[PDB]
């Protein structure tokens, strides 16, 4: 697929959330580097 | 009134005028459209901070990258090195 | 000896192959059932 999920693996998402390191989130697994401001 | 335009141009792809509305990755320089940029055999969309490989007519990704080419010519062995692959830069922002 | 190079993409238990090593990094621990 394109890509592959932290926490579930949505290929369809819109946009893969990268961050500096490379932590490839959804979108919507990706707002627990957010709002819970986990890892 | 005024009229910011920092593209190339034209599409590689399509023949409409590439305007504040591309949303695409910098590539080489023959710049695509948030359309025009599809994979030539998956049609799948791609990432940010992949591999990915251009072409004449379209791109094409990094999980049918090793079938595209050999359909098509370029062959390193099974495991040798064929060539070159780039990374997909971040997507052109119209104001930031 | 030993292991030291963990030389896989796949969990038993998740049953799922990932392609990205950096993906894994936080799937062990929230998707490894609980590895917390
Ligand atoms: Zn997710
Ligand atoms: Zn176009
Ligand atoms: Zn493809
Ligand atoms: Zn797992």
């Amino acid at each position: 697929e394109a890509r592959e999920c932290v926490n579930c693996g949505a290929t369809a998402t819109p946009l893969w959330r990268r961050d500096r390191t490379g932590h490839y989130l959804c979108n919507a697994c990706g707002l627990y580097h957010k709002m819970n401001g986990q890892n | 009134y005024l009229r910011l335009f920092g593209q190339d141009g034209l599409c590689a792809s399509c023949d409409k005028r590439i305007r504040a509305y591309e949303m695409t990755m910098r590539v080489k320089d023959k710049v695509y459209h948030l359309e025009c940029f599809k994979c030539a055999a998956c049609q799948k969309h791609f990432s940010v901070g992949d591999r990915y490989l251009l072409i004449n007519s379209d791109i094409v990704c990094e999980q049918d990258i090793y079938e595209w080419t050999k359909i098509n010519g370029g062959s390193g062995g099974s495991g040798g090195s064929g060539g070159d692959v780039m990374v997909v830069g971040e997507p052109t922002l119209m104001g930031g | 000896g030993s292991l030291l190079k963990p030389a896989r993409f796949m969990c038993l238990p998740c049953g799922i192959a990932f392609s990205s090593p950096s993906t894994l990094e936080a799937h062990q621990a929230y998707y490894c059932s609980h590895r917390i």
